[PDB]
RNA sequence: GGGAGUAGCAGCAUAGCCGGGUGAGAAUCCCGGCCGCCGUAGGGGCCAGGGUUCCACGGCAAUGUUCGUCAGCCGUGGGUUAGUCGGUCCUAACCCGACCCGUAACUCGGCGUCGGGGAAAGGGAAACGGGUUUAUAUUCCCGUACCGCGGUGGUAGGUGCGGCAACGCAAGCCCGAGGGGUGACGCCUCGGGGUAGGCGGACCGGUCCACAAGGCCGGCUAAGCGUAUAAGCCCGGGGAGUGCCGUAAUGGCGAGAACCGGGUGAAAGCGCGAAUGGCCUCCCGUAAGGGGGGUUCCGCCGAUCCCUGGGGCCCGUGAAAAGCCCCUCGGGAACGAUCCACCGCGACCGUACCGAGAACCGACACUGGUGCCCCUGGGUGAGAAGCCUAAGGCGUGUCGGGGGAAACCCAGCCGAGGGAACUCGGCAAAUUGGCCCCGUAACUUCGGGAGAAGGGGUGCCUGCGGGUGUGUAACCCGCAGGUCGCAGUGACUAGGGGGGCCCGACUGUUUAGUAAAAACACAGGUCCCAGCUAGCCCGAAAGGGUUUGUACUGGGGCCGACGCCUGCCCAGUGCCGGUAUGUGAAGCCCGGGUACAACCGGGUGAAGCACCGGUAAACGGCGGGGGUAACUAUAACCCUCUUAAGGUAGCGAAAUUCCUUGUCGGUUAAAUGCCGACCUGCAUGAAUGGCGUAACGAGGUCCCCACUGUCCCCGGCUGGGGCCCGGCGAAACCUCUGC
RNA sequence: GGCAGGGUGAAGUCCCUCAACAGAGGGAUGGAGGCCCGCUAGGGGUGCUGACGCGCAAUUCGCUCCCGUGACCCCGGGCUAG
RNA sequence: CUAGUACCGUGAGGGAAAGCUGAAAAGCACCCCGGGAGGGGGGUGAAAAGAGCCUGAAACCAGGCGGCGAUAGGAGGGUGCG
RNA sequence: GCCCCGGCGAGGCGCAGGCAGCCGUCGAACCGGGGAUGCCCGAAUGGGACCUCCCGCGGCUUGCCGCACUCCCAGUCGGG
């Protein structure tokens, strides 16, 4: 036969791959072994459009100075001063340990394990609330709905992401879309499975229809997950 | 179509150029390597047994 | 035209000749004024020119004498009123 | 060899004639004149590509669709001159090497880092005018300039000042380190100031006309150096709201308006450069050459060229680095420039010509393609439209001659009376047409439909008035009267319209070369996986894509704007989860057997299979014979006969209906058509979506108005071929033959 | 690197008269759109089932027809290989 | 034999044709015609064998000679008599 | 095609039947042996290659030698 789209995505084409070259730089804290117990202060001097994020970011200058970028808190001003560090006040901006952070604050870009930079509650819009904290697991409300557990030594800033309710407003037109998906490099326009030709697709043939069954087992192999991958349930409710 | 009126586009920059090594209008200007000897891939030289350019060349029998 | 002038980042110029010509000249495009590094708004008393116009001046020519003649003089009375009053213990 | 001295040398730009000359020889080569073609390209400039095709002299065996004294052909000799133009520097997307890892190995696959490369239209030091050659010139010569490096000699300064301030100044040298700026940026729209170019009047010098006036030609000024205002930003004074100031527009002000003054700041203009330099012209024996003259003023339009400021849109944010200017620090010396004058040096490569209906690619001196890539005077006019025309170019989109030019064909013009009777089908042709005024249906997502439809008017001359403006400068807007014609958007330019039905929401895309569509895409709706060392994917591995990413995210399917809605079934196939009670391979254990094994019989034994359940915007499915009412009928309903369940709302002879031209009604003189209804739906039906739907369509289909040579019924004209004449000169085909 | 010329008139910003419990009516500014007409240049290929069909051409020509500020057209440098 | 050459293809790659005067150049001195290539007379040589060169077949073409040749019917031949 | 040593013994100047000339008896041509010169690219190696061409370091005096990667012996020199 012949290959699929998800097929032709691993191989890493032009046709497939992310334009990183136009974004402003990855986003990651300060790491540990510069930041161990000195409560760093910075301030914002700039907030700026990022291509590649969904989310605003903001341009701090250190003391030192260093210059870093930040996701942007919902009501972060130019030239406002942010703390980094486990003496850091609670204050929407700054930067704690989550073993000092009461339970009920709103919380973003959280680590996984302590010192990875940044990993969770990225994109605009997003929070995390801190449900229960012990001595050896803090518990967490992800936006998901799910409940997970963290390092107490991870890190993680107060407040809310910025660039919040993105998708109240219509699309409206194709052309639009096609900008939005040029910006990153998504494969557009997409293409319907039924009215391809069998060679290409597990659907496929010139009655267009699907002819078996479109849910599809976990262990099936690749080239033939395609439909609803290993389905729970299917329809309405 | 697909015959006469293509062939006019044939005024931009050659595929290959010629070989420092070996003479031949045979070096991939992009690629930068030759398609006849190897030049710019291979410190040796290309040289297959399926083929019959080089024993031409020295007058051999196949 | 040659390629070259067929780019729009030469500023084409028509021009009557003592032979009665009328000719094309072609130069470069000029830079902008310069700005302020905290405000970003434009600055007094410095000249705009390529490269080769500005080493046909001399310094003094170029900048005002007046301390930090990168800032604008708001900027610059903020910047020496807070060394004073630093400047008291 | 026959075909054949035949076809072709027409069609998209129909071009030659007269006189003179050369020469063995002239439709086809040269000079002059007349007549013509292109004229937002057939003209001018120049990439890539080609490579000597460039120039002069000499030639005509071949090439040139004819001829040839001609040539992009043949021969003989020549021709490309740079400190300032481009390449040699910088980085972009990207590529390579070493180390390292993988591979049985490699000229194979990767890889963070280190280094190196990567733009003749991106960034990026410095030169203009005129002459000279057969052929080169911002490259040679003349004139007048600039840059970098290196010297010499003086000075500013080190060790100095004017301004409340914004700021104005020659305002010290060497080496290193930081910081700021510039480089350095998208799409759309608007104002202000300038320039090239064009137009009108006066004067001079010339030229074309029975005269006549009048028409036409020329009337110039580079780089560089020096010189300042506009917007905008800013500094001082001043002290405001039943508000005042301003813009094309948005706007501004106790977080300091008006108003007085000032500072910095572009493109330009002006002066020098600079003149018997360039152009025009007037006299003499004309070889050298000779000689004398003019080179002036107002006014209008002006860009798609240059500068400068405002406003608007983004689920979209529109490069980087070298280089260059400034400031502050640290370390050194006692000197010494970013100012003035002078002096010397400035390596390598490219530089001819075409740039296309004959110098490139297509086998060709090919109506194709590459390149319309950059640029273009006057009139009418909204106009870079079409038509006429200047300059510049051509008469070579390389065979000609005869002809009141036979039939017949290609491309065009007209046609009495009828007006689609033609034909599958109004195919094709005709009709309408610009601007101003009036007036404008259903339906509608209230935005549209809509230029709906439909009606009136339009030229020339003579006079009056308006707007802006200083203007008998220039542009634009109205009125009245007289007058000619079959006709006044008089040529050119320049919509035929309306009403029903089916599909698809729309703009968009598609089978290069028989299908442009009802097929694809689209916004939007809804389902699935996934908390990241994830989910999905490439690969032999190493490693990698999504990822400079983290659930308002990434991946996977189905339907397909908008409005009203989306019924029942988990028995089957599929997916998910749960209990183990069974079964369950190797291995382990027990026993036998074998002086040891092979072997034989039992137990345990995961995933999976089985068993219990959940799931249909998962694949898919959604039952007949029977009887009955106040008489002929049909049966709300009642007996009923089985499954997981037994087709709900809607639509319905449908792009789905076999009998089929179903039946009834409307449209016609006449209807296997179209529209509307009926329902025994062979074989409709709800996200393989159902029913509707304004706007849209080179989609399919029926009707009405107008119009016409489509037809009754065919006729006459115009150019080009066909035919005769002179020249060049093939092919397909061919057993022999041929009532 | 590029796209003659013309039309329509979205938001935003207002003015006047009469009134003010509510409102009614008349005039402008401004310049949006996968808007409209358009052989501008360019791009495409609906019909005549036209010419040609040992062609000018191994897919061209002419008349007619479609798009023409955008999901538009083109150029130099690179990437994906049976 | 001036052959892996000319030539074709973006490229891997594909790939021809083409031998001989005479013992000796003794390779046609001289005249007429022709714009010329050439023709005609003359010469060298045992012989033109003349570089368009040893021999020089067939198919095909032109002229000369002979027989037939415009009331005529069969694959082009066979037998017999003129 | 330049030089030398031996041989051969008068002509020679490539395939290649020309016009002008030159070399050779002081021993050529030719044959055997041995030397010198030997542009650019190419393993290609001082550093870079979209055109077999460009751009540098030193040190000695224009004229000269050296300057790649991987490894052995070493050792702050060098020899392979
Ligand atoms: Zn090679
Ligand atoms: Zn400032």
């Amino acid at each position: 036969g012949k290959s699929l789209i998800q097929q032709r995505r691993g191989k890493g084409t032009t046709t497939f791959r992310a334009p990183s070259h136009r974004y402003r730089g990855a986003v990651r804290y300060v790491p540990l072994n510069l930041v161990q117990e000195r409560t760093l202060r910075g301030v914002v001097e700039e907030i700026l459009h990022d291509p590649g994020r969904t989310a605003p970011v903001a341009r701090v200058k250190f003391e030192d100075g260093t210059k870093k970028l930040i996701i942007a808190p919902e009501g972060v001003l130019v030239g406002q001063e942010i703390y980094i560090g486990p003496e850091a006040p609670i204050a929407i901006g700054n930067t704690l340990p989550l073993a000092k952070i009461p339970e009920g604050t709103y919380v973003y870009d959280i680590e996984g394990v302590p010192g990875d930079g940044g990993k969770y509650v990225r994109a605009g819009g997003t929070y995390a609330l801190v449900v229960s904290r012990e001595k050896d697991k803090v518990i967490v409300q992800l936006p998901s709905g799910e409940l997970k557990a963290f390092n107490p030594m991870c890190r993680a800033t107060i407040g809310v992401v910025a660039g919040g309710g993105r998708l109240e407003k219509p699309i409206v037109k194709a052309g639009k879309a096609y900008y939005i998906a040029k910006a990153r490099n998504r494969f557009w326009p997409k293409p319907r499975g039924v009215k391809m030709n069998a060679v290409n697709h597990p659907h496929g043939g010139k009655e267009h229809h699907i002819g078996r069954p479109s849910t599809v087992s976990r262990r099936a192999p690749p080239g033939r997950k395609v439909g609803h991958i290993a389905a729970r349930r299917t329809g309405r409710r | 179509g697909a015959g006469t009126a293509p062939k006019g586009k044939r005024n931009r920059t050659p595929t290959h150029i010629r070989c420092r090594r070996c003479g031949r209008r045979a070096f991939n200007v992009k690629k930068g390597y030759c398609a006849a000897c190897g030049f710019g891939r291979s410190r040796r030289m290309r040289k297959y047994s399926w083929s019959h350019k080089w024993r031409k060349k020295r007058n051999l029998s196949y | 035209m040659k390629p070259m002038y067929r780019s729009r980042s030469w500023r084409r110029k028509y021009v009557r000749t003592p032979g009665g010509r009328t000719v094309i000249h072609f130069e470069r495009r000029k830079p902008k004024v310069a700005h302020c590094a905290m405000c970003g708004r434009p600055l007094n008393g410095v000249p705009r020119g390529r490269p080769s116009e500005l080493r046909k001046l001399p310094k003094t020519k170029k900048r005002p004498e007046r301390p930090y003649p990168n800032l604008c003089p708001s900027c610059m009375r903020k910047v020496m009123k807070a060394q004073v009053r630093a400047s008291i213990t």
